[PDB]
């Protein structure tokens, strides 16, 4: 039970009438009970903004809350990571995290989940009315993204509103951080706006081992290189990042490389940085994204207030900047697209240059795609990227052409990936 | 010569010169030009539609007085 | 010892060591023990903040332990100051928590100076009537002072620091400080040594050259001469169907030419009183902005001091590194030049030449063109009827649901509670009866202070609505906001907000205001 006075601080918006209430809003006395027995929130990641996540979503009257993260605690991660103590090192984050807050927080009921989000198929987030993000790789947003989408059932061309889960996202990184709200099939989604992301500073190969001219490019080399062909702790052995001696000898090695060409700047927390692609990180800005991102949970499950129409950016760094707007959900979308998609295409073209055309366009970046199609009246895989073993099976089929393998226009083509749970479908045209 | 304004990740707003016909594709190197932003990784937004550099001023229907907005996103977390 | 290294780690990453150092070196100040007072000590407890003090009076409630992540059920009706500390004292043991079991109103009045053996003050949840005095004392003491608030789904926040000025300004973007347009010495050489992959630098230095020639000195300066003199540069690609660098010159022509002048921002500094008038009083900033000033006039040749980097380029090894050093080698000279300025300043005034150092010395100048002074208005000054900043108000107003408008409801339902005695709507059969008494209050203030402003009547409803509640998720916010702008104030290193900065939950939005 709750003591005199626990939900003050929300009875207020749930039990009152206001202008900016959101339309299909009813005062009640009974809302409070009643999302605090049935709603079930479920948060992805629990670092960062997953902890900041946690502990928001249980004093705004949510208690049914899962968190799924596959990582363990480290040293690094106590500097805004509050549900973690030194004691707590090397145990898994989502256990440790559902262990304290439902300590901190009375009756908090928080179920956690020590496993990739990838372990789960669409039968397990069908059963949750809003899921959080604080993920720290595009990757993941992308594919819980789609699982989402996945799930979207269309009642013959109308789609079915009682099957729409509302996808809030976060991202932080450094005094820099954003929200987004999403409303799969309604709203722009995660791939729509796949582009305010910024470029991957990928160092030319060339100047990493000929060309240094900075102490990353002294390290890189190093990493990317000169361990592999020098396996410093027996062959086969990997670079292990957040083994201290791997980083010992890759700043070591890094510092004979960077004096060869007197490249000061080579350091170890710099070393420290380029070999874990580091993204310095204060628990300050976590604590304003997920108090954005909670605060539309909030409004999301009770109608208290209109939800976010889409996208927030935040800027520390020289006094308090937010930009608030409606990001425009692409009608092309391969993700979002309840149809699939047209591809103009001369059936004389290869398919290099239509695999290509997946993996490099930036409107629908793919890093692995793997096209197929119906043919014989059977499905054959026109190439697949996965397992060695099927590539070389179907890589000679990436010379041929649209009317070389029995590609006539009209077709559709499913296309999967690693980026997202989903099978993208397309369809031919023959200019 | 139409004058529109463009803010920074700050808030922080510049004047800059564009003409209906000039692509989006430069509108960003007029503001690497003033705040030594990097065209590459700016993201400019009018109307919520984030800006395509191919396309231009005209098409995202652009004005005298138009302020755009700079954003940006996020990995970590 | 280096265990600390390990965990402060994604931090010292932003502000680095001597970042921390401060950090570790400061104590702060929170007033009330509310969820906002809470979250705010949250985020520098666990940066590593060296001690912290709560001056709390009230006693936990069971809204408090509800809201309230460092309030457990077993601390209601105990010291909310005692109980909180204990908490938040768990999150890092490098951290000395303190309390004062008595209220702001109680210190203010028998012990005001008490406040002067912090670095920065935080206040949360104040009474108008309280803020003011707070504000003053401070202000008196020179103490920095950030007043936080939650209200409904308003946050709140002032910040009040007479002057505020930093060096290292950490600024996201900038134009490289390359000379091409008022090249050095040493630069002009490591030019002419050319001919017989090089740093585009080069590149454009050379065909500069030329076109200089054939114009009578005359620099690109149209977007027509910059695009022609792009194409005298297409034309002498060697015979390569392939040469890179060639066009990540052509694209800094955009940049590159013009990157020499003094920044706006930096010419006030040096027409600023304090910089004009040294005395033994006079902070080192001002002291070394007299020095950067007298460099400009002297060995700067109008300029500020080099900055001494330059952006990476697809270019040859040793050839990169050359360059590199040409800046790296000038800017140490310049701050030799300015440090001795220094000295020389140091002494007219009469204080030891070894008052500034050199690492200070050394940021300076590779910040010179980044340096930011801040200075707020009073609290007073903001409150005053002859002082108000009725034009910023007014002109905010021209849109109905400017931020700004919650400000002016915050006034009304202070103006209410000094005359009421309770805050607007907190019990349900209150909210009807109160929004005709807020109503009243809001146009009592308006007329008083004469400012002709529309506030869209929803605004009192929804006002009385929040019943003065301090909704968690808002109060998180503005702790993660706030635990910020203390530590750039701490660390004197980014640059703080002006005045005031209101976050609307409702429409998730939030503005900048001067008071
Ligand atoms: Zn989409």
């Amino acid at each position: 039970l709750d003591w005199e006075g626990r939900w003050n601080h929300v009875k207020k918006f749930l039990e009152r009438s206001g202008p900016f209430t959101h339309p299909d809003f009813e005062p009640s006395t009974e809302s409070l009970q009643f999302l605090l027995d049935t709603c079930k929130v479920l948060v992805i990641g629990a670092g960062g903004l997953g902890c900041e996540l946690l502990k928001n979503l249980a004093l705004s009257g949510f208690r049914q809350i899962h968190v799924i993260d596959m990582d363990t605690i480290d040293v690094s991660n106590l500097n805004r990571q509050f549900l973690f103590r030194p004691k707590d090192i090397g145990r898994p984050k989502a256990e440790v995290a559902a262990e304290f807050l439902n300590d901190r927080v009375p009756n908090c009921n928080v179920v956690p989940h020590f496993n990739k989000i990838q372990d789960f198929n669409d039968t397990f987030y069908r059963q949750f009315h809003i899921i959080v993000c604080g993920l720290d790789s595009i990757i993941a947003r992308r594919w819980i993204n789609g699982m989402l989408i996945s799930l979207l059932n269309y009642e013959d061309g109308v789609l079915d509103p009682s099957s729409i889960v509302p996808l809030i996202d976060g991202g932080t990184e450094g005094f820099k951080g954003n929200a987004q709200v999403i409303l799969p099939g309604m709203t722009a989604c995660i791939e729509c706006t796949l582009e305010l992301y910024p470029p991957q500073v990928n160092f030319p190969m060339a100047t990493i081992a000929s060309m240094p001219r900075l102490p990353e490019h002294c390290i890189e080399y190093v990493r990317m290189l000169q361990w592999p062909k020098e396996q410093p702790f027996g062959e086969g052995v990997p670079l292990d990042g957040d083994d201290p001696e791997h980083i010992q000898w890759i700043f070591q090695k890094s510092l004979e490389r960077a004096s060869q060409y007197n490249i000061r700047g080579v350091t170890y927390r710099l070393t420290q940085g380029v070999v874990k692609r580091i993204i310095p990180a204060v628990a300050s800005t976590n604590a304003v994204i997920a108090a954005v991102c909670a605060t539309e949970v909030f409004k999301i499950a009770t109608s208290a207030y209109i939800p976010l129409n889409n996208y927030l950016v935040f800027n520390d760094v020289d006094g308090l900047y937010t930009y608030t707007f409606e990001a425009e959900r692409k009608e092309n979308c391969p993700a979002c697209s309840q149809l699939p998609q047209n591809i103009q295409f001369s059936p004389s073209a290869k398919l290099q240059e239509v695999l290509d055309y997946l993996t490099n366009s930036a409107s629908l970046q793919m890093k692995s795609p793997a096209i197929t199609a119906t043919l014989e009246g059977k499905n054959r895989t026109l190439y697949l990227q996965s397992v060695t073993s099927i590539e070389e099976r179907t890589r000679p089929n990436l010379s041929k052409t649209l009317k070389e393998l029995g590609l006539v226009d009209g077709q559709e083509l499913a296309v999967a990936d690693v980026t997202t749970p989903q099978t993208v479908l397309f369809k031919l045209h023959f200019t | 010569s139409m004058l529109i304004k463009v803010k920074t990740l700050t808030g922080k707003e510049i004047e800059i010169d564009i003409e209906p016909t000039d692509k989006v594709e430069r509108i960003k190197e007029r503001v690497e030009e003033k705040e030594g932003i990097p065209p590459q990784q700016q993201r400019l937004i009018y109307s919520g539609k984030q800006m395509n550099d191919e396309k231009t001023a005209a098409d995202y229907k652009i004005l005298g007085g138009s302020v755009l907005h700079l954003v940006l996103r996020l990995r970590g977390g | 010892k280096l265990l600390k290294e390990q965990k402060y780690d994604r931090q010292l990453r932003l502000w680095g060591d001597h970042g921390q150092e401060a950090l570790e070196s400061a104590h702060v100040c929170l007033i009330n023990a509310t969820a906002t007072g809470t979250e705010i000590l949250k985020n520098l407890v666990l940066p590593g903040i060296g001690s912290f003090t709560i001056i709390d009076g009230n006693q936990v409630s069971g809204e408090d332990a509800g809201n309230n992540f460092f309030l457990q059920r077993s601390s209601i009706g105990k010291n909310r100051a005692e109980a909180a500390m204990e908490f938040l004292q768990e999150l890092n043991s490098d951290v000395s928590g303190s309390f004062v079991e008595e209220s702001p109103e109680n210190l203010l009045d028998n012990d005001p100076s008490f406040f002067c053996r912090f670095t920065v003050v935080v206040a949360t949840q104040l009474p108008e009537s309280t803020s003011l005095r707070l504000a003053d004392v401070l202000w008196n003491s020179q103490i920095p002072l950030l007043i936080c608030r939650t209200y409904g789904l308003v946050g709140y926040m002032r910040i009040i620091i007479k002057e505020h000025p930093v060096i290292e300004s950490h600024p996201d973007n900038a134009l490289e400080d390359l000379r091409l347009d008022k090249p050095f010495p040493e630069l002009r050489e490591h030019f002419q040594s050319y001919d017989l992959h090089t740093p585009w630098i080069v590149i454009i230095a050379k065909y500069l050259a030329q076109w200089y020639s054939e114009t009578n000195g005359r620099i690109p300066k149209t977007y027509k001469e910059k695009e022609d003199f792009r194409d005298l540069i297409r034309q002498g690609i060697l015979k390569p169907e392939d040469e890179e660098n060639f066009e990540e010159a052509i694209k800094n022509v955009n940049t590159a030419l013009n990157t020499t002048q003094i920044p706006s921002s930096i010419e006030d500094i040096f027409n600023d009183d304090r910089c004009i008038n040294i005395t033994k009083q006079t902070p080192s900033f001002w002291i070394l902005a007299r020095a950067l000033k007298e460099f400009v006039a002297k060995e700067g040749q109008g300029n500020l001091p080099v900055r001494g980097t330059i952006p990476d380029m697809i270019a040859d090894s040793g050839k990169y590194i050359k360059l590199q050093n040409v800046y790296r080698e000038k800017a140490k000279k310049d701050a030799a030049a300015v440090g001795n300025h220094v000295a020389k300043l140091l002494q007219s005034i009469g204080q030891a030449p070894e008052s500034i150092s050199e690492k200070e010395l050394k940021l300076l100048c590779s910040n010179s063109a980044f340096l930011r002074v801040v200075r707020c208005r009073s609290l007073a000054e903001e409150y005053g009827l002859d002082t108000i900043n009725k034009d910023e108000i007014i002109s905010s107003m021209d849109n109905p649901d400017n931020e700004i408008v919650l400000y002016l409801m915050l006034r009304a339902v202070d103006r209410f509670h000094k005359q009421q005695g309770r805050y607007p709507g907190v019990s349900n059969y209150q909210v009807e009866e109160d929004i005709g008494k807020l109503k009243s209050c809001l146009t009592g203030f308006l007329q008083e202070y004469g400012l002709s402003v529309m506030v869209k009547d929803d605004y009192v409803h929804e006002f009385c609505r929040y019943g003065a509640a301090e909704p968690h998720t808002i109060a998180a916010f503005l702790g993660g906001a706030a635990a910020q702008e203390v530590i750039k104030i701490i660390t004197k290193q980014f640059v703080i907000f002006n005045n005031t900065y209101i976050y609307s939950g409702m429409s998730q939005t939030s503005a900048t205001f001067q008071l």
